[PDB]
Parts: structure tokens; sequence; C-alpha cells
């Protein structure tokens, strides 16, 4: 579920970087080469639905990789206007009352 | 990593919450 | 008079690669 | 024993009346929704 | 036609100075073939609408650091060139 996984999330930066990094990390996990991997005298056609369950994976990847952006850019403009806030104070009326 | 500690945590929490809806 | 107001706009400004 | 406490039942059974039919309605809306919620695989929220 | 438009990378400015700015870099690039040619007629353009004179910056390796006033200040990509004008008085 994508809304309960963004709201287990949730917008703490470490939880942004963790998200980064498990999910490039699970995206490198899927690495198709062999599609055929037939474990015995009956050949367990993996192949094709492996490759485009991958792609579906680093689909999801792609997807959480929006989210994320969405969120970080959410973050970003909650940063930037935060600061932007603290400068324009400062330009206006500046800590030396 | 924590990076993907958190990532498999929440994945094996909805593979247990699904799989749990998912008796069938 | 004048005052000055430092609010910097910085940021990431890469050349071209 | 009284006659309000006698009108107010008899207001309890008449509104329970009126709303059986709404709460057929609900039954077969929490019918419908069991089986869609079911079959698509909407699993429900833990909470929920 | 290569589009100078800005990113929301950092944007503290007045809107009318970024968009002649903007417009005046292209249309510049556009009309001189030379780089120099086109950065000195962003230069006339912009001392004759915003006061003589100020420098910018559009090329492609930018950075510096400086105390950059509000309303005439960003710091972004104008399409094939790094869009940072930034006027302290």
């Amino acid at each position: 579920q994508a809304e309960n996984i963004y709201n287990r999330l949730g917008e703490d930066l470490n939880k942004w970087q963790a998200l980064l990094v498990q999910i490039r990390k699970a995206r490198g996990t899927f690495d198709n080469a062999e599609t055929k991997k037939e474990f015995g005298p009956v050949v367990i056609d993996y192949g094709k639905v492996q490759s485009k369950v991958n792609l579906k994976y680093d689909s999801w990847h792609k997807e959480v990789l929006s989210k994320f952006g969405q969120m970080l850019g959410s973050n970003m403009t909650e940063f930037h206007s935060q600061i932007s806030k603290s400068r324009q104070e400062l330009e206006q009326h500046s800590v030396d009352t | 990593s924590e990076e993907e500690e958190g990532q498999s945590l929440w994945s094996s929490i909805l593979s247990e919450v699904s799989t749990r809806a998912r008796s069938k | 008079p004048r005052e000055i107001v430092t609010y910097t706009k910085e940021t990431q400004t890469p050349v071209m690669a | 024993a009284s006659t309000s406490d006698a009108v107010t039942f008899i207001t309890y059974v008449q509104s329970l009346k009126r709303k059986i039919k709404q709460f057929e309605k609900q039954v077969e809306l929490y019918r419908n929704g069991q089986r869609l919620l079911e079959k698509q695989r909407f699993q429900f929220p833990p909470s929920w | 036609m290569c589009d100078r438009k800005a990113v929301i990378k950092n944007a503290d400015m007045s809107e009318e100075m970024q968009q002649d700015s903007v417009e005046c870099a292209t249309q510049a690039l556009e009309k001189y073939n030379i780089e120099k040619d086109i950065a000195a007629h962003i230069k006339k353009e912009f001392d004759k609408k915003y006061n003589p004179t100020w420098h910018c910056i559009v090329g492609r390796n930018f950075g510096s650091y400086v105390t950059h006033e509000t309303k005439h200040f960003i710091y972004f990509y104008l399409g094939q060139v790094a869009i940072l004008l930034f006027k302290s008085g």
C-alpha cells in the first residue's frame, strides 16, 4: 500500500535518505541476466515473467523515486521558505533593532 | 544498512498485513 | 542612510558536464 | 409505565420500523463492500 | 532555439527583473554570433533598462559568493548557460 508506505516513512530527512538508500539497493539487486533458470528436468520458465517483474520492481522504484521527489520537493520548499523568511526578516528588520 | 533495513521492514510489515488479508 | 541586506540566494551552480 | 414513557417507547418503535429499510440498505451495502474489498484485494487498514 | 527558462532551484528576486534578464540574455545570444558580443548586447540592454552599469554571469561555468541584495538576485540555469545575475546596488 503506497499510502501506508508513505505514512510509515514520514517526513524525517533521515527517513528520506534511508528510503533512497534502500530503494537504490533493491533496484541494484535486480540484475536480470539468465532468464530460463531451469533447476531440474522441468525448465522453470521464470524468464519473461521475471524480466517484466524486474521492470516492475524498477517501476516501483521509479514510483518511489517520484514520491520521494514530491516529498523532497515539499521538504526543500519548506526549508527554503523558512530560510527565506529568516533572510527576509534579516534584510528588512535585522537583529540589530 | 539502516536504509535497506527500513525498506525491508516496511516491506515485511506490508507482506504480513497483506498475507493476513490474503487468507483466501 | 543606506542599509545592507545580505539576503544572498546561494545555490548550486554547476559547470557543463 | 408513564404515558410519556409509553409514547417515547412507541416513538422508538416507529423510528426502528422506519429505519428498518435503511438498515436493510446498509446491510446490502456492507455485503457488496465485503465482496468488493475481498475480490480486489483492497486490504483493510490495520486500525480500520 | 535554446530555452533560457528558470527552474525553482534558488529564486528570491523580482519577477519583472528575472523576465527582463532572461529575455535580454536569450535575445542577445540569438542576435550575436559571438559570445562576447552577446554579453555586450545583454549588458547594453540591462544598462539601458535598469540604469548603468552592472555585469551579469551567463556561461558554461559559473559560481561565486557575494552579499546578494534582493529583487535582482537569482542562481539558476538559463538553458545552456547558468543564470546567476545579482545586482548589488
